[PDB]
């Protein structure tokens, strides 16, 4: 059980739009590997204050 | 109050709530973004747009996502380019490949991209990656030069379990990866 | 195992996770399907496809939805045609208007349509509607002639709170409407 | 507080496709009213 953790401040409001799409990307170039996803879950919530 | 949620524990051959781009495809049980082939791009998006902030109230969403991914390189020491979870405009299409992970175009901050990404980078690109040459986790904001990174030792063929979360009150994005 | 969920407690002018058809549109606060005008149709759909059942397992989903709606007739005696919550194919487009509520095209069972709808019917159509000529709740499977109905006294201008639930083990669909 | 209830067996597996869209519709014909929804929530789960 090897665990890594990174954390920072991203002010979403100033970078992305109100409505977004989220997802995954993977690429190869001169070197390569297969990239695979097995499970995914997402939950978000926004207030109307 | 607006809520969006979903859970996919095992993928189906017809997985209609995802949008596929590049070579992205699903099968029984997993989503394959790229096969082990040179010069390729795979992207997979969730169908519905997500309301992540409101200009009228000024509010921002709290969100949490988690996924299990496998990287499988046939030459275990020559590995490239990586994988990212990203957040982008609704109309997002594949950007530059190779070291640009299909999500950016530049190693300079570009206000036009409107994309935040969390990368699991497996290949050292001298023009912008950590000088320590380690494979790494990183937080990218409109640039392929990450704002912050962490060295990570890849386990080939092993399941990484990742959780990413964003706190609306503090604006901190937390990333954790775990191998068994 | 697959879950889909969402919550919208107030509709916005830019409700981009919905798909509008006909005259359906969102305003500040409300989702408007029809204004009070003659021969009109309005539909609004959640953008993401839902996996309601599965081939390899034969598994079927359990789901529940809840909504508040308001019908507003300028003449409380000449009220037509009604409202439905429906489950239809991914490529669903509006069907016949007026008495067919925009989801069916006939009163004979039609396997093609592949739509189950829960109707809140305000207008008696002699050809298929209940003999008592009452406004009613109904469960519709591939026909505008409901498999079951219950008389409902329309409270004009009032908010109706609906809960529709489907239990997969029993295959029982339950509808409940409550006024304050 | 006034309420109405309805129940019936529906064999969803023999009527709708595996993947569906859900939504609302409302119509007027020779006669009419405004039809509006104020809120909406959904949850489904397949195993
Ligand atoms: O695959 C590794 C490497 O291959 C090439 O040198 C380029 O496409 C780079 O962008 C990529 O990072
Ligand atoms: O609007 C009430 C009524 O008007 C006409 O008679 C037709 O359009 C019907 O289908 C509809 O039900
Ligand atoms: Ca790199
Ligand atoms: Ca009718
Ligand atoms: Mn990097
Ligand atoms: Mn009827």
């Amino acid at each position: 059980v090897t665990s890594y953790t990174l954390s920072d401040v991203v002010s979403l409001k100033d970078v992305v739009p109100e409505w977004v799409r989220i997802g995954f990307s993977a690429t190869t170039g001169a070197e390569y590997a297969a990239h695979e996803v097995l499970s995914w879950s997402f939950h978000s919530e926004l207030s109307g204050t | 109050t607006e809520t969006t949620s979903f859970l996919i524990t095992k993928f189906s051959p017809d997985q209609q709530n995802l949008i596929f781009q590049g070579d992205g495809y699903t099968t029984k049980e997993k989503l394959t973004l790229t096969k082990a082939v040179k010069n390729t791009v795979g992207r997979a998006l969730y169908s519905s747009p997500i309301h992540i902030w409101d200009r009228e109230t000024g509010n921002v969403a709290n969100f949490v996502t988690s996924f299990t991914f496998v990287i499988n390189a046939p030459n275990s020491y020559n590995v490239a380019d990586g994988f990212t979870f990203f957040i982008a405009p609704v109309d997002t299409k594949p950007q530059t490949g190779g070291g640009y992970l299909g999500v950016f175009n530049s190693a300079e901050y570009d206000k036009t991209t409107e994309t935040v990404a969390v990368e699991f980078d497996t290949f050292y690109n001298a023009a912008w990656d950590p000088s320590n040459r380690d494979r790494h986790i990183g937080i990218d904001v409109n640039s392929i030069k990450s704002v912050n990174t962490k060295s990570w030792k890849l386990q080939n063929g092993e399941e990484a379990n990742v959780v990413i979360a964003f706190n609306a009150a503090t604006n901190v994005l937390t990333v954790s990866l775990t191998y068994p």
